[PDB]
């Protein structure tokens, strides 16, 4: 009844190892609209993270950006942790270059 | 349709942590203007594109006062939905709306809308007719009746016809170097081997506005619509929008596939291949 | 602009 967010992880610009850029996690298709998302780097919590106004899909389903300031390099890990009432436990999705 | 306003609100009961959110937020098409939170420190209708801005104070302050008096209202109608469904006071539910007009290229109205959902389900929606309405239940039924006798459908009708229109019409000239420019999509073929015998062929779309666009994969110019990995439509952060197909390909067959890209800003399709 | 009607209309 309830419905789980689906969840990416990406940049606003093709990622560049040591250019500034944007990490955004876009997560959609979820209801009730109450959310917890964390964008995360090396496990640790962004705390400059901004998100869009609570805005709704045709079928209802809620959406929200949620986005930071990031510069990539190679070993730095991204990701981004929602909590939902669809879900037991945080969901933690990696940020994927290649996604 | 050529163009799009749509207002949305959503009502969120919360018992024990004071009264329902409302949150309200205005669009033309693909484009976030305006947007109201009942828990801001201090809630007004508040701008969200540059073009809006330069509205007057009799603007911002008859929206405020709009949006005060419909927080209020929908804070009713969470409380109505509660008796329509037997339900408890207990428990948290929210209450939907959309409504807007389409423009056509020359301005006249295509059509109107106005829906409203409780607890992310169809409750009633006002027909294409801007006269009747389609009630989802027994309990939209109740609404519907009340409408009927109140002649709700024709003030819907009047502002559906009239300010909604005439107002997008003013947003689409005050706006015009964006609202009316497609950015068509920066596109290329990306190739990620998985194994040996398998690789994976993604097509992309980037950079593109408003955010309706067609990917399609082709294998010897069959379409592969039960095969292809299509991820939803995401938003950059930038305006613009991004999307990629993914199809999984035998190697030595990549020769086969061709990415299909449709999107308003194209003057004609795109072809693709890696 | 929103539809601001002399009675919004309820449930």
């Amino acid at each position: 009844i309830q419905r789980t967010p689906k969840i990416q992880v990406y940049s606003r610009h093709p990622a560049e190892n040591g250019k500034s850029n944007f990490l955004n996690c876009y997560v959609s298709g979820f209801h009730p609209s109450d959310i917890e998302v964390d964008l995360l780097k090396n496990g640790e919590r962004i705390e400059k993270v901004e998100h869009s106004d609570l805005s709704f899909s045709k079928d209802w389903s809620f959406y929200l950006l949620y986005y930071t300031e990031f510069t990539p390099t190679e070993k730095d890990e991204y990701a981004c942790r929602v909590n939902h009432v669809t879900l037991s436990q945080p969901k933690i999705v990696k940020w994927d270059r290649d996604m | 349709g050529s163009h799009s306003m749509r207002y949305f609100y959503t009502a969120m009961s919360r018992p024990g942590r004071g009264e329902p959110r409302f949150i309200a937020v205005g669009y033309v098409d693909d484009t976030q203007f305006v947007r109201f939170d009942s828990d801001a420190a201090s809630p007004r209708m508040a701008p969200r594109a540059p073009w809006i801005e330069q509205e007057g104070p009799e603007y911002w302050d008859g929206e405020t006062r709009n949006m005060k008096a419909s927080a209020q209202t929908y804070r009713e109608n969470l409380r109505i939905a509660l008796r329509y469904y037997n339900q408890s006071e207990a428990g948290s539910h929210i209450i939907q709306v959309m409504y807007g007009c389409d423009v056509g290229p020359d301005g006249r109205l295509l059509r109107g809308h106005d829906q409203s959902a409780y607890d992310g389900k169809d409750y009633i929606a006002l027909n294409e007719d801007l006269s009747s309405w389609t009630a989802a239940d027994t309990a939209a039924q109740i609404i519907q009746r009340k409408w009927e006798a109140a002649r709700v459908a024709e003030q819907l009708r009047a502002y559906l016809e009239g300010l909604c229109v005439e107002w997008l019409r003013r947003y689409l000239e005050n706006g015009k170097e964006t609202l009316q420019r497609a950015d068509p999509p920066k596109t290329h073929v990306t190739h990620h081997p998985i194994s040996d015998h398998e690789a994976t062929l993604r097509c992309w779309a980037l950079g593109f506005y408003p955010a309706e666009i067609t990917l399609t994969w082709q294998r010897d110019g069959e379409d592969q619509t039960q095969d292809t990995e299509l991820v939803e439509t995401r938003p950059a952060g930038d305006r613009t929008f991004q999307k990629w197909a993914a199809v999984v390909v035998p190697s030595g067959e990549e020769q086969r596939y061709t990415c299909h890209v449709q999107h308003e800003g194209l003057p004609k399709p795109l072809t693709l291949r890696w | 602009k929103g539809f601001n009607p002399e009675v919004i209309p309820m449930f």
